[PDB]
RNA sequence: GUGAAGAGGGAAACAACCCAGACCGCCAGCUAAGGUCCCAAAGUCAUGGUUAAGUGGGAAACGAUGUGGGAAGGCCCAGAC
RNA sequence: UCCUCCUAAAGAGUAACGGAGGAGCACGAAGGUUGGCUAAUCCUGGUCGGACAUCAGGAGGUUAGUGCAAUGGCAUAAGCC
RNA sequence: GCUCAACGGAUAAAAGGUACUCCGGGGAUAACAGGCUGAUACCGCCCAAGAGUUCAUAUCGACGGCGGUGUUUGGCACCU
RNA sequence: UGCCUGGCGGCCGUAGCGCGGUGGUCCCACCUGACCCCAUGCCGAACUCAGAAGUGAAACGCCGUAGCGCCGAUGGUAGUGUGGGGUCUCCCCAUGCGAGAGUAGGGAACUGCCAGGCAU
């Protein structure tokens, strides 16, 4: 089981996403179902450790945003081209 | 000393293109497009020349539009 | 030495080598040698690094080569002035962007692939790194 | 009447011709020249275009 | 197949009348019946129509798909067109040969008063 | 875009770089780039860190228990190294 | 000297002893119009007849064709009778 | 009626030599040398397949890679 | 008004293919015949004419079906205008624009005029 803590992005775009990855974070999005897509932000080192397991990309994950748990699955991940880092993750609502 | 070439040539630029754009009021007979083929096609009140030149048969504003099943580009003169 | 058999044209512009790469993930095999730097390689550098890892695995396992040198590089001869046509095609390169997986390998352990890709990377001008097959 | 103060704070020597025309449209002439213009979107667009070398005072 | 080749055979003069702005008479021909309709230059609505499927025309006839039926149709559509004030049209053969029942129809419409 | 056809201040000196466009005069003031120990105008300013190489104040592949910070890990008072 | 493409930086235009190719004609029908038609290639079967003549069906759907270079066009065919 | 094709066509009609040479000019343009550069050259270094009885690194060092100097052959044509 | 069908359009693949099913009162289609109108570089195949015995087999139309085709966000990424910066063959920062591909998902078209048939 993986429990991830997230925060709703106050601002979006290229400059913001570069600036989060400056401040050791990275954006993600939760989508799927009838609910609207949710633009979140994660801590990079936690999720980078959690993703080393295939359990991460197989099991159902709990994302806590505003104290609201969301069971999702890792649909797709954008990785850094030559560094062991994460750019962005798509989460599908289970 | 030595060398040569075989690739020195090129031809003159024929100044094709779109001479009057959309929403641009023209007189009758005004050349809209010069072109080789029918990259565009003649719509309403627009004639096609010998060299596939698109000219206005009437006066009014140019309307670019895509019609037909093949999504071909037609040029028409709206009335005004 | 890798080289296109036919080409539609004999010569090519110098171009540029900006942008990020596309062959980023380890597609086929298990271990990969990923380019970090930027530049152009050649068929000689490719074949030398292939030899160094084929010998380092003692032809055990399977090696993919993801790149192919398709860009011809011309040079003018010595004591020839700067005019009078484009120079003659001398060798072939592959433009390498950061992130390009250059080689892949499987059927061997990880440590053997490390020492093989290190022996190969000593023949290559660009700075490389070692990567593994990521799930997703 | 929703009018603002615009003050040229940098020089216009090596700047683009389009920026020089924008400063002429604002009526700015020299540095430190404080001018008083109405607040329209067209004015705000010129200020957006030369925001590096003016200082708008609301 | 045959339907498609008839359409290909017709779609040149149809597009030509489309750019001519011509009010157009459309003939359609079957082995049993023959159809006619006068179409506005927008091509989206009709003005008059006649056929051998109508009872008022078909009951006066022997067989619906002969030349005598085709002349009675072109006469009826001409009398309806002149009733509605439509006089000058352009005949669209709709990929048929101008021959036989089609020619007898257009000759009947010319004789009744249409102008093409 | 500048020079050419454009001076001034700065980059030691340095047409073309940075700031900035010289009507004239003044033993007045504010600033730009760039700077503030002395040559040489102005902070030996403040606070918190890093560097020990005169690095700063010239250079690569590569090499190395230099050193600072961070996240994780596997052995361990059932006694680790 | 002329034509076509790239260079040419999504209007036009744009240079080099830059990269690649052509033209210095032909046609009294290879023009006009009306009417009609629709390719390449492959598969199977079939007398001489064979990888490949002609014939019949099917796949395919313009990968063909355009008097000649290339580019852009072309099914309403500008292609073919 | 012109391959006036040197194709905006100097004339209807035209090839060469000069170390016997001369004038006007040019560092707008070459040779010498300087300068920039450093492909080449030279000097180093990296990896280490191998050779060296065994043994990569005593001595060499394939395939390939990174630099330095300004020293050759050259490039440009900034001074004269 | 409902259903079905034919014709002419609009639109131009969420509209197309495929697979399965289904239709014949009318319509349509095949279909019968051809001395004639007309036709075949031979051939009533086609074109055409005179018809209506048969069949919906084919074709067409309709219904269904996600094997495709097609459409397609959100977020991010690439790029880039201006300004600024660096270790300057390439990148970064502020700001503005913002893809393509891909993902979720959608999706087995919609609509107008006239006419006819059967029901109502
Ligand atoms: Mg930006
Ligand atoms: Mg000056
Ligand atoms: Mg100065
Ligand atoms: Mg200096
Ligand atoms: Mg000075
Ligand atoms: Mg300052
Ligand atoms: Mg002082
Ligand atoms: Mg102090
Ligand atoms: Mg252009
Ligand atoms: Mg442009
Ligand atoms: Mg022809
Ligand atoms: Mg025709
Ligand atoms: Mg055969
Ligand atoms: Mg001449
Ligand atoms: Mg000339
Ligand atoms: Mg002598
Ligand atoms: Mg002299
Ligand atoms: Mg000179
Ligand atoms: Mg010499
Ligand atoms: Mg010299
Ligand atoms: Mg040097
Ligand atoms: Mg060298
Ligand atoms: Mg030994
Ligand atoms: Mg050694
Ligand atoms: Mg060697
Ligand atoms: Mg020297
Ligand atoms: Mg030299
Ligand atoms: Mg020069
Ligand atoms: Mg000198
Ligand atoms: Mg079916
Ligand atoms: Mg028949
Ligand atoms: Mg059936
Ligand atoms: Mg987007
Ligand atoms: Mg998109
Ligand atoms: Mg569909
Ligand atoms: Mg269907």
């Amino acid at each position: 089981m993986f429990t991830i803590n997230a925060e709703v992005r106050k601002e979006q775009g290229k400059g913001a996403s570069r600036r989060l990855r400056a401040a050791n974070k990275f954006p993600a999005i939760i989508y799927g179902g009838k609910e609207a897509p949710l633009a979140i932000e994660l801590d990079h080192d936690k999720v980078m450790n959690m993703q080393a397991k295939a359990e991460f990309y197989s099991e159902v994950l709990t994302i806590v945003v505003d104290g609201k748990e969301i069971k999702v699955k890792a649909q797709d991940v954008q990785r850094h081209p030559y560094k062991p880092k994460l750019q962005h993750i798509d989460f599908v609502r289970a | 000393a030595g060398g040569s070439t075989r690739n020195g040539r090129d031809s003159e630029a024929k100044r094709l293109g779109v001479k009057r754009f959309g929403g641009e009021s023209v007189l009758a007979g005004s050349i809209i497009v010069r072109q080789r083929g029918t990259k565009f096609h003649a719509g309403a009140n627009v004639g096609c020349g010998r060299d596939h030149t698109l000219f206005a048969k009437a006066d009014g504003k140019v309307k670019f539009e895509v019609k037909g099943p093949k999504n071909r580009k037609f040029i028409s003169i709206e009335a005004e | 030495m890798l080289q296109p058999k036919r080409t539609k044209f004999r010569k090519m512009h110098k171009g540029r080598n900006r942008g990020l790469a596309q062959g980023t993930d380890v597609s086929f095999g298990s271990f990969g040698l990923k380019a970090v730097g930027r530049g152009r390689l050649t068929a000689r550098q490719i074949e030398a690094a292939r030899r160094a890892m084929t010998r380092a695995v003692k032809r055990q396992g399977k090696i993919w080569i993801r790149v192919f040198p398709d860009k011809p590089i011309t040079e003018k001869p010595l004591a020839v002035r700067m005019g009078k046509g484009k120079g003659n095609v001398e060798y072939w390169v592959a433009l390498i962007q950061p992130g390009k997986v250059l080689y892949e390998m499987d059927g061997v352990p990880e440590e053997l692939a490390r020492e093989a890709f290190k022996l190969a990377a000593a023949k290559l001008p660009i700075k490389t790194t070692f990567v593994t097959k990521t799930v997703m | 009447a929703k009018t603002i103060k615009i003050t040229q704070t940098r020089s216009a020597i090596g700047r683009l011709p389009k920026h020089k025309a924008t400063l002429l449209g604002l009526g700015l002439r020299r540095i430190g020249h404080t001018v008083e213009r109405e607040d329209t979107p067209a004015i705000r667009g010129m200020i957006n275009a030369v925001s590096f070398m003016v200082k708008v005072e609301e | 197949d045959k339907k498609s080749a008839r359409i290909r055979r017709a779609t040149r003069a149809r597009r030509k009348l489309q750019e001519l702005g011509a009010t157009r008479l459309v003939v359609h021909r079957t082995p049993r019946h023959i159809y006619a309709q006068v179409i506005a230059p927008n091509g989206s609505e009709v003005l008059v129509a006649a056929s051998t499927v109508e009872k008022a025309i078909a009951e006066q006839l022997k067989y619906t798909g002969n030349k005598d039926a085709a002349a009675a149709v072109g006469k009826a559509v001409a009398e309806r067109a002149l009733e509605k004030g439509i006089k000058d049209v352009s005949f669209d053969r709709s990929g048929f040969q101008y021959h036989g029942r089609v020619q007898a129809l257009a000759d009947a419409a010319r004789e009744a008063g249409l102008q093409f």
